[PDB]
């Protein structure tokens, strides 16, 4: 279970719902406010609970419902503002992942540096690489410096709510090793030189390469799952596309087990199209089934 | 005979700029907004199918230069026109004013160039609530298709008109294709390789802009959506550094190259026959037929 919170405002409910209900960005703008702890639920399968506390309570704040609640809870994804309010929400987080730590050690702490929208990109590093420093101060108070901690750039507009919410979502799953593995070397007999497994009405990484990522290859990739079912659902009547470019380049999205697909980017460095796509079409099927035993 | 005049005119903020970025310089309907205002006419020189020279003239629509337009400039702005394109903010507070400079403009037309081709488009859009819109367009139009049938134009065409949608795709077809002078030729030699293909249809695409050329034949708004659809995927591809091929989607649709100048969009009856055969005819079709 992700558990999302902050303060009020700061981007809890409209990544809520721009990711799992796939709203659109604008929308969310004039959204009104979610004060009931809302369980929803989107399926990755197996299913992942989404819930959504009230962003609240004077520095949530030790009781028998703070913590029995964490000791569900997989990972705690702290959402925090950038209009405005920089340094309060950082002590909050600091006591909040101090009593989490006591009942859940292998709680991950994940922190969004959200509503980074048109706002620079020196300004950015700026923002990040320092409240970082914000963040481990507070933990050089009551507790200690060793703690899982990671710092995304989500901006609801950008495609990073989604590489954020990827990276995420990835650890709390069930073997991130072997799918990992089995779609690293294991497709590496052949030509493909990127993977990525898909939710496709998200649009969340559920894994990737053990080669790190860089968010272009991330970008082609989901936004070939747009241009794929965007076009297939102008004429209804395998869920497969590949494309390819100028230089070369392959781009294919196969489907798999229940709305996740599978999309990779193919280099030929100089062999044809038909026989990269009949080896690589060869591991795939392999995978394929390496994802059907689950 | 190759080279077209085509005035983009209408009143300021109207959106005229926005348009030409969108279309022929790929900018993103966000993008849009940082685009000043335009200073008197600003000119541009797209090139289209190849040989085709569109040269737009983007009329800055404030009132210090639409009084110029129709007074010290008439003749420069008037003469040798092959198109207008007229846009209408829909939000607009001075409703009779444009349709006055419309009129203003007409005129000009009317000694200058009689044969000239008059597009309107009720343009910004989707800022009016989807149970007004067909109301909207159906007042307005009864309203231009007289002012104009008046200055021995009309049977007048206009269109509803967005940023946020395909209809910008809808209607720069429609416009930009009034210019191809093959037309004839592109529309059979399509035919004779829908009948080839057995294919369920075959639209043909400018290559670079994305507007449909022609088509050789359900959802009636597909041909602008597809426009839509290749466009943000083209500048997609850019992600990777390199320029967009073929596609091929189920064993359905494919998507290639012809020309250097277009793209053709075939989609076929049912999704078995193989790669080898179908991928075979369409090496000509290309240039040659
Ligand atoms: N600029 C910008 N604004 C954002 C972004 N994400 C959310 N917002 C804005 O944040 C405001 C509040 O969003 P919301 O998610 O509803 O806040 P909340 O955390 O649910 N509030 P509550 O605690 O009451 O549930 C809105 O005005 C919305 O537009 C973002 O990435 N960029
Ligand atoms: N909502 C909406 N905004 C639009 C649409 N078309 C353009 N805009 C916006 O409207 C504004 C008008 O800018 P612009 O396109 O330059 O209009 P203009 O006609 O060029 N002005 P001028 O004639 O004086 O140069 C910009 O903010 C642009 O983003 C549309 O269909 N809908
Ligand atoms: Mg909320
Ligand atoms: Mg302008």
């Amino acid at each position: 279970m992700v558990l999302l919170m902050g303060v009020r405002r700061c981007g809890k409910s409209s990544i809520c719902k721009v990711v799992f209900h796939n709203m659109q960005p604008l929308d969310t703008l004039y959204l009104e406010s979610t004060s009931n702890p809302s369980l929803e639920h989107f399926s990755t399968l197996i299913d992942l609970a989404v819930m959504e506390l009230p962003g609240q309570l004077n520095y949530f704040e030790p009781s028998y419902d703070s913590e029995r609640l964490f000791k569900s809870v997989g990972a705690l994804v702290y959402v925090i503002d950038s209009q405005d309010e920089y340094i309060n929400a950082i002590t909050n987080l600091a006591m909040i992942i101090e009593y989490a730590y006591k009942v859940n050690p292998s709680i991950n702490i994940e922190v969004l540096i959200h509503k980074v929208d048109g706002l620079s990109e020196d300004f950015k590093v700026d923002a990040q690489r320092d409240i970082m420093q914000r963040t481990g101060e507070e933990l050089l108070e009551l507790g200690l410096d060793g703690v899982q901690v990671s710092f995304y750039l989500t901006s609801i507009f950008d495609h990073s709510i989604y590489e954020a919410f990827s990276r995420i979502v990835q650890k709390l799953i069930p073997e991130l090793s072997f799918l990992e593995n089995m779609l690293d070397n294991l497709i590496q007999h052949s030509k493909i030189e990127k993977a990525f497994l898909f939710d496709v009405n998200s649009k969340i990484y559920v894994s990737t390469d053990s080669n790190p990522v860089d968010i272009q290859m991330y970008e082609v990739c989901s936004e070939f799952i747009d241009v794929t079912i965007d076009l297939f659902d102008l004429y209804k009547a395998e869920l497969q596309n590949v494309s390819q470019l100028a230089n070369g380049v392959i781009i294919y999205l196969r489907q798999m087990i229940r709305g996740l697909a599978l999309v990779a980017i193919i280099r030929p460095n100089g062999t044809d199209m038909e026989s990269c796509l009949t080896v690589a079409d060869y591991n795939i099927d392999i995978f394929k089934k390496g994802l059907e035993d689950i | 005979p190759l080279g077209s005049k085509l005035l983009l005119m209408g009143r300021s903020g109207s959106g005229k700029s926005s348009m030409r970025s969108i279309i022929f310089s790929n900018y993103s309907a966000f993008d849009t907004r940082r685009l000043g205002a335009t200073i008197d006419v600003e000119h541009s020189h797209l090139r289209f199918l190849g040989n085709m020279t569109l040269n737009l003239w983007d009329c800055g629509g404030q009132d210090v230069f639409m009084e110029n337009y129709f007074t010290k400039q008439k003749d420069h702005i008037f003469q040798m026109v092959q198109v207008l394109i007229h846009v209408f903010d829909v939000e607009s507070t001075e409703v009779l004013k444009d349709i006055e400079i419309f009129a203003k403009a007409l005129k000009q037309l009317r000694k200058y160039s009689p044969d000239a081709k008059i597009f309107v488009l009720l343009h910004k859009m989707d800022l009016v609530q989807l149970d007004k819109r067909e109301e909207l367009f159906q007042i307005m139009m009864k309203n231009l298709s007289e002012t104009s049938s008046e200055f021995g134009f009309p049977n007048l065409i206009g269109f509803p008109t967005s940023i946020w949608d395909e209809s910008l795709y809808k209607a720069w077809s429609q416009i930009v294709c009034s210019l191809i002078p093959n037309m004839s030729n592109h529309q059979s030699n399509l035919k004779k390789f829908k009948e080839i293909m057995n294919a369920l249809e075959i639209i043909l695409f400018e290559r670079t802009t994305f507007l449909v050329i022609c088509s050789s034949n359900l959802d009636p708004k597909r041909f602008e959506k597809i426009s839509n659809i290749m466009k943000n995927f083209k500048q997609s591809c850019t992600k990777l550094k390199s320029g967009f091929k073929t596609l091929i989607l189920n064993n359905n649709i494919y998507v290639s190259e012809l020309s250097s100048n277009m793209v053709c969009f075939i989609v076929l009856k049912d999704m078995n026959i193989p790669q080898e055969l179908v991928l075979e005819n369409i090496k000509k079709a290309k240039e040659f037929f």
